[PDB]
């Protein structure tokens, strides 16, 4: 089961210049390998195919060199349609293992989280639910954490982080701390905290209610 | 050109033999790429479509045979689409299904050809009578009605109103048989039909036996040649998806070896692949194995050799 | 152009199998040969088993042997691949690509260059259900967003748009995760301030499969 | 016809014995041979000793030589067997059964043929004690069960009976658990749903070794 | 000691077809022993007298066959009356072996534990104890392990686990997480925990109360 | 998979005699097994090599018999060098199974164990848990079950036992009971109990100790 390897997991580089990728073999693969394009959701297209050579619908600059272990993907003129989950995959052993998964983000400068965090409805009492979900807005890069508090003592087995993928136009992400409780521990407790912490949060950012406040 | 050129014949049928599942014959033979594997060599390959096989619902039995006007029916209607593509010159590839069907498949290949031959490759001789079977399964009586020699003695069973025997005993050479009940070997006594059972194969050899067999039909008069072929006549470590698997067959290589001899006569001339059953494998890998087997049977049929095969071209060019 | 057109997205219990359709086109068939790889989301993939499809070479993968079949079906240039004794752990997007014909006629290819778009298979045993949206969207914050929970919907996916997708800056639609109940959870913001008491702002949710459709209006209660 | 009439459950505490008397008819006896086994609760059984009745022959088994006596009172069909040193692993259901004398004049036998109907025996040293009721019987579920709990009963059994037996559906009484103190505890469920806040049930406990009996009116407490 | 194993411990079959049974020896029995039908709280009764041949009140399929090692049972027309706990018995040697046990349970489609965790009562902690009992409830098969703790540090000691037969109309399974604390340490604690684990439950099903909550 | 069985389980017998040891089988291995010298944590050495004969490297006094299905292992010359595991092994049918286990210890006169309990450290309390676990040496024989007690509450789940070979000069044995807790746990309670029970103890052997009293 060779496992292979790709040493930039994740990748931010702007519209621009070569975006050098790593894919690295347990064993000696030895040019037998190939380079994929999977956009979110879609078919995740061949780019390069026997470590080199560019096959059949390729653009220009999408050259990558190996034989036999450590392998090489160059994006030499970025163009910012190329913002994809990358795949190495060795082919001549078996079975046949991929890589890990090489997120090509788009770089830019990094944008602070616009956070607060929102009760259950009436409408969801009259059904007998609480869902108290903090909802996190347009930062860069993708990494926060978000705390909860039963009035200052921490939540979790409702508590659910979910991010989208880059923005196209302003390029930016996506969490909800999607948190689900039960009424009976809603009517109980009052000041409902969402705790964020981003790379440009300095402060952890703190947003809170009580019920019956709002 | 002469040989391979080939009209494909699928025949869905199974009320012959007990064992349901045998009428996706020809659709896996076909899902294996039987007609592409043709292609590659010089094969004029004319699918004519499946045949339909409408269902009797009051089928009533006889004494002890079951289901007899649904396979009397069917075996006419291949009897007249055989005779058709013999018409058209081309080597009948009729691949169902069970050996009811080969009833027709001989009668129709003999309304072209009345003085052909028959190499029955089976595991069993497959003629037993209506009155001394104890089955009464017509996956095993297609040869009883073909024989001339056992006219008047063949019950009027609904259904076979049509079917006139037209082989003679004489005529017939069975390889490869290893079960036989009893009173089909008393028939095969005698009548004294020449016959190369796996005693036989292994004392000559495959090679001294096909020798033989070609001297037996072709050593008189060059003739056509009707290559009849069960699949269970092989080895069921080869082939175990069949009807009825009997330990001891051929091995795979000396099938494709007789298969191979009736090539290189270059009179071949009506080919029947008949008890492909996708549905008895207890694996699908036993399947795979099976119809792999059978198609490359109909391939060195054909003249997929394994000597090779060519375009007459440079190829240094 | 060289392209698999696949088919198609499909959710079985633990029970029987997808037969996934992998329509070949543009390249000449039995020239090459089409293999099956697993895509578990957030996770590597796996190769799970290629045919030749010159003549039938079956060649599968370790861990299922077995539990994987696959055939040809080269009248119409399609190849396929079943399963056996189906399992929750192959909630995975299963992808077909051109390995090459490993044969002797059958030009050199190591590379995989067709991609198929994909099959969405999740194997679990729920049943097909409704979403349940739980919201609240109205304390000294001048950045305050929005947004709502979707509860205890089957299968994958959801829609959720914001006042009808006119609200756009600051929408951020999620991908679920699988309860331990097996039903699917998701959730979604929007960013409003401080300033902005009269923007009565909905989810507009929708999941297909149940054809079940939830807009749903939200207001706070009542202060001091 | 063949049987055998025992007599008769009763618990020792580790001290002297119990004379099972095991009386038999409708065979002839001293043409056959009774034997005895023991059967814990949850466990597999062990014979352990047979007599004939034609002429005393003890026979005995293993780990008890010593410990058991069997002897015959062939005026009657009787047999008895007594034990020495009593413990608190004999807590044991006694069966006699009749294996056929293994003497001369009797027939073959191999096999038990009569079956006594067994002597509950439990060696516990504990007091006989009323038990002690504690339930309670009214949150989002709608299938709300009910039950009381039985807390410190000697010895067996109890007889948990619900709104005096007359609520039978959902009824599911429970053998006991012999505790670490060696007294005894068990409990019993019924089934509510959400939708009967007007049903008064009552465990109807009834402890007759101790011939005491509570009828536990349940109510839930202020809610709000 | 010659011991007697039962190769099916336990057994679970539907109304129907043949439930042939296996008992062993660790010598030759050769012929020499028998089979019963042990009821739960009853008289187990013989069902076949020397390795074969039917004793005398029995209904019609309780064939059977031996001589002289390895014993079958054979129940070919199951009717549904027989579900008990079954054993062979080798005879011809002393001391006299029995087997071990085979419970022949009804085979249905498998049930789910309904689960939920149960308080002391204030007229317990008037009378001093602790007893939080958990109760689980109609469910196929039988194993159940019920783990519980100290808001969130595990228990024994208390723990006791009892099960019934199978029932009579749906044919279900039992358990209480039968567990005894004192006064005290209830009142030092308030998170207590019911974690259920069956094979229907494929995550382990907790169900959990505070102290003074309900 | 024949079983074997070792009639010996364990053996304690002075250097001197003859230290016979039985091994009988489910069938006839009829002359067809060996036996082995497992010191611990070493090379299982064969001593007899087919139901006799003692193979090559073998010192003086290990014959043996058998032919065919309860064998014997004869140490008649014991030689205190031998006390190790023993063990049987059939071999002629497949699969090929293994005696039980024929512990030889020394023989001599039976030690009391010297008991006592032990807290948790403040290091420990500064890294939030508890052990408390009593200290059982110099002993004869093995057998000791200690149990603990929550104020006189008793106590599992932490509690582990654990015993070494017998010593080379002394000749004695070991145990710690082995318990973990929280500190919590710890807090909550004073009188901390460990209760040994040897066969020298005639009464059960308590030690004790408060919290905060050491
Ligand atoms: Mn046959
Ligand atoms: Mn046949």
């Amino acid at each position: 089961e060779i496992v292979m390897t790709q040493s930039p997991a994740t990748l931010s580089l702007s519209p621009g210049e070569r975006a050098t990728l790593s894919c690295r073999a347990s064993q000696s693969v030895s040019s037998y390998l190939a380079w994929y394009q999977q956009k979110p959701g879609q078919a995740p297209r061949l780019l390069i195919y026997d470590a080199s050579n560019r096959a059949t619908g390729i653009p220009a600059r999408f050259s990558g060199s190996g034989s036999g272990t450590d392998f090489t993907l160059t994006i030499s003129s970025l163009e910012p349609e190329d913002f994809a989950v990358y795949y190495c995959q060795q082919h001549s052993l078996l079975p046949r293992t991929f890589g890990g998964g090489t997120k090509v983000e788009i770089k830019r400068a990094d944008a602070a989280p616009t956070v607060s965090i929102f009760p259950p409805s009436s409408e969801q009492l009259t059904s007998g639910g609480a869902s108290v979900v903090c909802f996190l807005n347009n930062f860069y890069p993708k990494d926060i954490n978000v705390k909860w508090k039963i009035d200052g003592s921490e939540r979790q087995n409702g508590v659910l982080n979910s991010w989208t993928d880059q923005d196209s136009k302003d390029s930016t992400y996506s969490m909800s701390s999607t948190l689900t409780l039960t009424k009976d521990e809603y009517e109980r407790h009052n000041s409902y905290t969402c705790e964020a912490t981003h790379k440009t949060s300095t402060s952890p950012i703190v947003k809170s209610f009580n019920r019956n406040e709002c | 050109a002469k040989s391979r050129t080939i009209g494909i014949i699928g025949a869905p049928f199974s009320k012959g033999q007990p064992r349901g599942g045998v009428e996706e014959g020809p659709t896996v033979l076909r899902k294996a790429g039987l007609l592409e594997k043709l292609k590659e060599q010089e094969c004029d390959v004319k699918d004519y479509g499946d045949l339909p096989f409408a269902d009797i619902p009051n089928d009533s039995p006889f004494q002890i045979v079951k289901n007899p006007r649904s396979v009397g029916k069917a075996s006419e209607q291949l009897a007249g689409k055989v005779a058709e593509v013999k018409k058209n010159g081309r080597i009948s590839l009729v691949l169902g299904g069970d050996h009811s069907l080969a009833i027709g498949s001989i009668s129709g290949h003999a309304r072209v050809h009345p003085d052909l031959g028959v190499i029955w490759v089976d595991a069993h001789t497959d003629i037993n009578t209506p009155l001394t079977t104890t089955s009464g399964n017509l996956h095993g009586q297609p040869v009883s009605f073909l024989l001339k020699e056992l006219k008047g003695k063949i019950p009027d069973v609904p259904g076979f109103s049509w079917v006139t025997p037209c082989i003679s005993a004489k005529d017939i050479v069975y390889i490869g048989l290893r079960d036989v009940d009893p009173g089909e070997h008393y028939i095969l006594k005698t009548l004294g039909i020449k016959y190369f059972s796996m005693t036989e194969v292994d004392r000559l050899g495959i090679g001294k036996v096909m020798e033989e067999t070609l001297s037996y039909l072709l050593g008189r008069k060059k003739r056509p040649i009707h290559l009849s072929f069960d699949v269970d006549g092989l080895d069921p470590s080869f082939t175990p998806a069949t009807g009825t698997p009997v330990v001891g067959g051929l091995t795979y290589r000396e099938g494709l070896y007789i298969t191979e001899e009736i090539y290189k006569t270059g009179l071949l001339s009506g080919l029947d692949i008949m008890e492909v059953n996708p549905s008895l494998g207890k694996t699908p890998e036993e399947v795979t194995r099976t119809v792999n087997t059978a198609v490359a049977i109909t391939l060195a049929c054909f003249g997929l050799a394994r000597e090779g095969n060519h375009k007459p071209i440079d190829y240094l060019n | 152009q060289v392209q698999l057109v696949q088919s198609g997205a499909e959710v079985k219990k633990p029970g029987a199998s997808v037969k996934v359709s992998c329509k070949a086109s543009g390249y000449t068939f039995t020239n090459y040969g089409i293999s099956w790889v697993r895509q578990a989301p957030g996770q590597g993939l796996e190769w799970m088993g290629w045919i030749s499809a010159y003549n039938g070479n079956t060649n599968y993968a370790q861990k299922l042997q077995g539990r994987v079949t696959m055939t040809t079906d080269t009248s119409t240039s399609t190849a396929y691949m079943e399963l056996r004794s189906l399992r929750s752990d192959d909630t995975a997007v299963y992808y077909c690509a051109r390995e090459g014909a490993y044969g002797y006629r059958s030009p050199y290819h190591n590379w995989f260059d067709p991609w198929g778009q994909g099959t969405l298979v999740t194997v679990s045993s729920a049943k097909t259900t409704a979403p349940s949206v739980y919201p609240l969207a109205p304390t000294t914050g001048s950045s305050v967003t929005l947004g709502c929970l979707v509860k205890g919907y089957f299968p994958e996916p959801v829609t959720l748009t914001w006042n009808s997708g006119s609200l756009s800056s600051g929408v951020h639609t999620f991908p679920a995760v699988l309860q331990s109940d097996l039903y699917t959870l998701s959730s979604s913001v929007t960013v409003t301030s401080s300033t902005w008491p009269s923007q009565s702002i909905t989810c507009n949710v929708a999941h297909p499969a149940s054809s079940t459709k939830v807009d749903k209006k939200i207001e706070p209660r009542g202060p001091t």
